[PDB]
């Protein structure tokens, strides 16, 4: 028995869980990447709703997904309208 | 030129060209004796 | 203190190398410089060694010159140690003395990186130094190809029709070829299950797949990059390529269509082996009985020597110019098919951080690659044998020969080249020479290569597995005849196209001096002794 | 096989965060997208060093010249002219249809 | 360490004697009286001395290229010691021998 | 002896004999 | 201000290649019949002195061989490696008969007493160890250098042990106590090589700062030789007083021992297939006849120079 | 040797194919940080190998500190100092304008409402005139001498490589001229005249003055870029006395 050539596995680990946990962990990682890009942009137009949604104050635009607000970048037309 | 092939692809000059012709170029490898022959022979 | 054992070799070696870097970096510093930045120099050196491992051109233009020379010198030392260590490891794995999986995988990765560095060197040197094939040699081969193609009355293979009568059956055979690989039903991975899903999608809808295949043959001249890997057979490494599955399905069905098209037009003459008709043992038996059933073959009373030549083509793959292949395939098939052939080999070889575009080598991961290697070997048979002797091989195109029938004994004996067999690249020619022609070839061989000390005997390579009585007897005359025959063979093939090596070749001479004729077809070592002798 | 703009922005942010060599880390973020697909979508479409411009007269002359001389090797042609292979093949077929 | 009581099996008493050079082994008694100079020129001189109807064509006439093995000579090109293992001739032989 | 900081990535001329051979191939 | 003497210059007459690693050290058989090179290919290669043919090659060090010495009164080879080991070899059986183990880091140099026959080994752990030859026991451990000790000289005169380390200091040791007595801080850079004159009770030290000549036993500072101010890895002196200083940039600078007058400045070439960075001298050594100079270059070559015998005093003038 | 050597039985259309083919057919430049071509060719196999290490080349306006041109503008003899240490391309553009009369004999190119007044351009548009190279010099704002403060002369441009002769003395600190126009330096004399020219009447369409501060003459009391030109000429003539 190749003890020193066994695959990577340690006792007291728990194993790979369900795909839904990986999906919501991926959603949390994408949320952290979106927050990193928002903090890099330093944009006050992004807001978090009380129900946990995204608000574009430069458009008054709701977003269920963070990619909707990321693609909302018409945005500059209503931003220039609010700048007046 | 008649295009030089990639089979030879002769980079670098020869060592007599590099060092001069008067330098004894010693490209020597491999042992002239086996390991069983004693360097500095014992008495017998 | 602990000994530096086998598990502690590379760590202590890199630790001593880093200590040597520190001792050889602390000593050209003049007075001042608070920011010594030895950690930054270590990052520069690690990035330089990683980029040499990746074959990436590493350059930091802000870097002092003797520090840069010391970095290059230390990277040279590490690279020399790496290459020599891989050499000893490959030697002991070929001996089989060392049994270790991690050593085998590390060595295979080292050899893969070194070979891909050499291949990127060869591709850049080719594109920088121009074509090795010259111009007039390729033009003459092209003209001779046109002459033989008009001689054989070859109706060309067209573009595949949109409503073909057996396109479903050729797609079924291509699906058999593709589903041969995934017949294990293992756990696989995501890419393998994706390929199986694509296979079942083409299995469900044939017509959209056929339309997409003809669409890609018309339009697609840009393809995905190909992965590469090897397996070790403990004497050598053999590559395995990795193509996109949709292109694999397209090339498999395209390969089936062109193979049936070449069958219908009878493109390949039956001297070309491996043929589908026979097993290679039956091919051995056919070659042996074809040597047997020639007329007056064993009677060497008047210097009609029997020369068996078994050789190879050596660099038959890496010297294939794709523009010349495009011009040659525009002759054979539809021009969009030939452009697909040309653009298929112009893809990027990839292995982790190895990324370089193939442009002058061939890729053996293609499905039609077997066909075009047999076509390339066919035009090498045209180059070596000549068009008249090739017509005497194949007979008329209206009434072709088989592998080993001719029109007459006179059609055998009109040329000294009697019998031919090409097995991909292994070339097996039986010659029957006369004494005057053999003496003339020996005279011209010694005219170009004079040898007053009679040194041509000791350069011979013989079959060592047979006994000394079974071996062919090495006097001056028969070995000079065999070397003259190999010299005559080597004078035909230009070194721009390919080469044939004496060390890989084996030439045996049956005469009245030598009662046995030796050869080795596939894995079968065959010794021939006539009942007269 | 499809490429949403959300996926393209996720790929661009993952390249700007994780560098260029890390690809399985990016493919963990991008759902149902392999690392080869991510690398091909970046370096073939989403790389900012791709010349996403229009062809000059010199670029058209060099494209027609190289595709006339050494035929149908766009991965060879495109590093000479600075475009990508899809761009050079598309513009060469556009120039061929303009000539025809 | 003057106090340790652990004894390895490589720390055993073994090879306790020291052999010395005899007069057949270039003893220092004869090293002093011997002068190595004219030994070195006589041995260098010895090394320098011992350094030295119907008629057909030719049957091989149906080919396109003649005499292609004309300038083929290895000689000292393999003996040229390239001290670069990318371009080492043994390394190239290693690659063609171990790669099929 | 100013050392710029190391930035890690982990954390063209073609011969006209090609053109001459291609023109001879077309002819 | 004395007028310096005229040592005749030197000319290169043979170059030996064949190592696949850097030629770290050159030792000569004391009867001047052959020599031997310890390489960074972990190869101890005996070469012929006259013909230059490769007599033998040996392996066994798991790391780079730093030092090779053959005993002048015993038929033994002492090879220190960077594998924290020293191997004593019987050349009659051509085998490693004895092992010296106990240095905590990689050994960079060794020396022997010519009469006491005792071993001293300077290593990377800023220490030297003094070993009995037969019983392989470190009866002493010299310490006091803070940096790794580059070189050690073992002489029969006083003081016996001269250690040059990378902490810009030279330690001169009383052997019977195993204790340093003189410490010289005068070099501004790392002391990488020292050379003793065999008769004048004096020595010299090479560093990237300068070259410094001293006098035994108190280390009295005689002379400061400026010039050849690169990383001087190796040094040798002739019985004539011809001082050869070889640095890691591949240049030989040749001097008078007394006046310190640089009479020759020769940079050698490299291998054909080699970098320009691969020019670095690891061991310069005269033969026992004091007629041939063996330089251990970083392009894995051994360059042996002959005396430029056609030189005269007016063809090669002594400056000032 | 011969083209038909290593060749036999040459075809006819092959022979007119070959016939048709034959018928148709440095002292101050040491920068010590080297070229990266040698390390690139050593770390990769996709280029010609280099074994000799090559040093990087570098004139690059080898100047001496800052120059001061007293431009005789319409508000008075105002001395504007251009620093070649801050921006040598802007100093070259201003000194070449002062020498070849793209600033001397020219009118004010622009004037904003107490923000920046651009003078010394022969076109009078805002970035016109002539620099040292004929085309306009490269535009880059220095951090030590930026386009902030009072009297801060900047080589006015609409972007990079567009500053030719128009020097804009900024009467107030602004980030609009920062990293868009090359900040040459500051006005060394006639600061009240420069403030009056900035506060003079200007039409804001092209943002140009009606009371244009027109530099009729440009007396170079100090010139760092012309000192760089004289140093380059002296370094040329030191080697041209033996190698003309």
């Amino acid at each position: 028995m190749d003890f020193q050539h066994r695959p990577g596995g340690k006792t007291g680990s728990g194993g790979v869980a369900s795909s839904s946990e990986s999906n919501r962990d991926r959603r949390e990682r994408l949320r952290q990447l979106a927050l990193e890009t928002i903090d890099i942009n330093k944009d006050p137009y992004f807001m978090k709703n009380h129900l946990g949604s995204y608000e574009c104050k430069l458009c008054l635009t709701l977003h269920n997904n963070e990619g909707s607000y990321l693609a909302h970048t018409k945005h500059q037309t209503n931003l220039a309208r609010r700048a007046a | 030129m008649e295009v030089v092939l990639h089979e030879d692809k002769k980079y670098y000059p020869t060592a007599e060209e590099v060092y001069g012709p008067e330098v004894e170029t010693i490209v020597q490898e491999e042992d002239t004796q086996p390991l069983t022959e004693p360097i500095i022979k014992p008495v017998k | 203190a602990k000994t530096v054992t086998k598990q502690r070799v590379e760590s202590h070696f890199d630790l001593e190398l880093r200590a040597a870097v520190m001792h050889d970096i602390l000593d050209m510093m003049p007075e001042g410089i608070k920011q010594n930045k030895a950690r930054t120099i270590l990052q520069h050196l690690s990035e330089a060694w990683r980029c040499w491992k990746a074959n990436i051109p590493w350059k930091v233009p802000g870097l002092p010159t003797p520090i840069e020379n010391m970095i290059l010198r230390y990277v040279k030392a590490k690279a020399d140690w790496w290459t020599n260590t891989a050499h000893y490891n490959r030697e002991r794995i070929r001996r089989g003395a060392t049994v270790d999986k991690t050593v085998c995988k590390k060595n295979l990765g080292r050899l893969t990186r070194l070979y891909l560095k050499a291949e990127q060197e060869r591709q850049h040197n080719y594109l920088k130094d121009g074509p090795y094939i010259t111009a007039e040699e390729a033009v003459a081969v092209y003209t001779t190809t046109v002459h033989w193609l008009e001689s054989r009355r070859f109706s060309p293979i067209p573009f595949p029709p949109l409503s073909y009568k057996h396109d479903t059956k050729l797609l079924i055979l291509a699906l058999e070829r593709l589903k041969e690989a995934y017949s294990v039903k293992s756990r696989l991975n995501q890419s393998q299950r994706e390929e199986l899903g694509l296979i079942e999608q083409a299995y469900d809808n044939p017509h959209e797949a056929l339309s997409r295949i003809k669409r890609h043959l018309l339009t697609q001249r840009a393809f995905k990059e190909v992965g590469i890997e090897f397996m070790d057979l403990y004497s050598h490494l053999v590559p395995v390529y990795d193509v996109e599955p949709l292109e694999k399905i397209t090339d498999a069905y395209l390969d089936q269509y062109l193979w049936y098209e070449a069958d219908k037009r009878r493109l390949f003459p039956p001297w070309i082996k491996p043929a589908d008709t026979e097993p290679p043992p039956l091919l051995v038996y056919k070659w042996c009985q074809g040597i047997n059933n020639l007329q007056d073959v064993w009677e060497t009373s008047e210097g009609e020597c029997n020369v068996m030549l078994e050789s190879r083509f050596e660099k038959m793959y890496e010297k294939i110019d794709l523009t010349l292949l495009n011009r040659l395939l525009r002759l054979i098939v539809d021009h969009n098919i030939a452009d697909y052939m040309t653009a298929k080999n112009n893809v990027v070889i990839n292995y982790k951080d190895m990324n370089h575009t193939n442009s002058y080598g061939i890729i053996r991961g293609l499905q039609f690659a077997s066909f075009i290697v047999q076509y390339y070997g066919l035009v090498m048979d045209l180059l070596v044998l000549g068009l008249h002797r090739a017509s005497e091989m194949a007979g008329p195109p209206q009434m072709p020969n088989d592998f080993l029938s001719f029109q007459d004994i006179a059609t055998e004996a009109a040329h000294p080249i009697r019998l031919f067999c090409r097995y991909i690249d292994r070339i097996h020619i039986f010659f029957r020479f006369t004494a005057d022609e053999a003496r003339d070839l020996i005279q011209r061989y010694l005219t170009e290569h004079p040898d007053p000390n009679n040194e041509n005997i000791v350069g011979y390579n013989n079959k060592k597995c047979w006994p000394r009585d079974a071996r062919m007897r090495l006097m001056k005359h028969d070995v000079n005849l065999g070397r003259a025959v190999f010299w005559d063979i080597k004078n035909r093939l230009p070194r721009s196209v390919t080469t044939v090596q004496w060390e890989n070749s084996f030439v045996s001479v049956y005469s009245k001096d030598n009662p046995n004729l030796l050869f080795n077809m596939c894995g079968f070592e065959c010794r021939i002794l006539p009942k007269c002798r | 096989g499809v490429w949403r703009n959300t996926e393209d922005e996720i790929l661009k942010a993952a390249v700007m965060k994780y560098g260029k060599n890390q690809w399985s880390r990016i493919a963990s973020l991008l759902h149902r997208k392999s690392a080869k697909q991510c690398k091909a979508r970046w370096y073939e479409w989403l790389d900012p060093s791709i010349k996403k411009t229009e062809w000059s007269r010199e670029e058209e002359e060099k494209l027609l010249h190289l595709a006339k001389l050494m035929p149908t090797q766009w991965r060879t042609i495109a590093p000479i002219i600075g475009r990508t292979a899809a761009q050079c093949l598309e513009h060469y077929e556009f120039l061929l249809d303009k000539a025809a | 360490s003057q106090l340790s009581k652990q004894y390895s099996s490589r720390d055993l008493p073994s090879h306790t004697k020291i052999k010395y050079r005899q007069t057949t082994q270039d003893a220092p008694e004869e090293v002093r009286n011997r002068d190595f100079r004219r030994e070195l020129e006589e041995r260098e001189r010895a090394a320098a001395r011992e350094k030295n109807f119907k008629v057909k064509r030719r049957w091989d006439d149906d080919v396109v290229f003649k005499n292609c093995a004309k300038g083929v000579d290895d000689q000292k090109k393999d003996k040229r010691f390239v001290n670069d293992t990318l371009r080492s001739e043994f390394h190239k032989k290693f690659m063609e021998k171990y790669i099929k | 002896w100013k050392i710029p900081p190391c930035i890690s990535n982990w954390k063209v001329h073609i011969n006209e004999n090609f053109a001459k051979l291609a023109e001879a191939l077309y002819i | 201000m004395p007028k310096p003497q005229w040592h005749p210059p030197w000319k290169l007459y043979r170059v030996i290649s064949g190592h696949l690693g850097w030629v770290r050290c050159i030792a000569v058989e004391p009867g001047n019949q052959w020599f031997v090179t310890g390489s960074a290919d972990r190869t101890i290669k005996i070469w012929d002195l006259a013909s230059g043919k490769l007599k033998l090659s040996l392996t066994g060090h798991i790391s780079t061989v730093r030092g090779v010495i053959v005993s002048t009164r015993s038929p033994y080879l002492f090879s220190c490696g960077e594998d924290k080991q020293v191997k004593c070899w019987d050349l009659e059986y051509n085998k490693v008969i004895r092992h010296y183990h106990g240095h905590l880091s990689a050994v960079y140099g060794l020396d022997l007493h010519p009469t006491i026959d005792v071993l001293v080994t300077c290593s990377r752990d800023s220490t030297a160890r003094i070993w009995d030859v037969r019983t392989k026991a470190s009866v002493h451990t010299l310490s006091g250098h803070t940096n790794a000790v580059a070189t050690v000289r073992c002489q029969a005169a006083e003081p016996q042990i001269i250690t040059g380390s990378h902490d810009t200091t030279i330690r001169l040791w009383d052997l019977v106590a195993g204790k340093t007595r003189v410490t010289l801080t005068n070099h501004k850079k790392s002391v990488r090589a020292v050379v003793l004159h065999p008769r004048h009770y004096t020595f010299a030290s090479g560093s990237p700062d300068n070259i410094k000549q001293w006098k035994f036993p108190d280390g009295s500072f005689i002379q400061n030789l400026s010039g050849h101010n690169a990383i001087i890895n190796t040094l040798t002196v002739n019985s004539d007083g011809v001082l050869v200083s070889g640095a890691d940039n591949g240049t030989m600078h040749l001097w008078d021992w007394r006046t310190g007058y640089n009479f020759q400045r020769v940079h050698a070439a490299v291998q054909p297939g080699s970098l320009d960075s691969e020019s670095g001298i690891f061991a310069c050594a005269f033969d026992q006849s004091e007629s041939r100079l063996l330089t251990a270059e970083a392009d894995k070559t051994i360059k042996v120079y002959r005396e430029d015998d056609t030189a005269t005093e007016e063809t090669h003038p002594v400056s000032w | 040797q011969d083209p038909s050597y290593y060749l036999k039985n040459t075809n006819a259309e092959t022979r007119e194919t070959l016939q048709e083919l034959y018928k148709e057919f440095d002292k101050l430049n040491a920068a010590h940080y080297s070229t990266g071509k040698v390390s690139a060719s050593f770390t990769s196999t996709a280029m010609v190998p280099e074994t000799t290490h090559e040093a990087a080349a570098i004139r690059y306006q080898f100047v001496k500190k800052k120059g001061y041109v007293r431009l005789h503008t319409n508000k008075g003899d105002l001395n504007l100092e251009l620093h070649c240490d801050l921006t040598p391309k802007t100093c070259e553009n201003f000194i070449r304008l002062c020498k070849k009369h793209y600033y001397d004999g020219t009118i004010f190119h622009r004037s904003i409402r107490n923000f920046v007044i651009q003078g010394g351009d022969p076109t009078g548009t805002g970035t016109g005139g002539e620099s040292y190279w004929g085309k306009p010099f490269k535009d880059e704002f220095r951090p030590n001498l930026s386009h902030t403060g009072r009297g801060i002369l900047s080589m006015a441009n609409s972007g990079p490589n567009s500053n030719r002769s128009q020097f804009f003395i900024t009467f107030r600190s602004c980030a609009y001229l920062d990293k868009k126009h090359t900040i040459f330096g500051r006005v060394v004399g006639g600061f009240d005249v420069l403030t009056a020219m900035e506060n003079v009447e200007s039409d804001p369409k092209t943002d140009r003055p009606k009371e244009e501060i027109r530099i009729d003459a440009t007396t170079v009391f100090v010139d760092p870029y012309e000192e760089a030109d004289a140093q380059i000429a002296q370094e040329r003539k030191t080697q041209l006395k033996v190698a003309p």
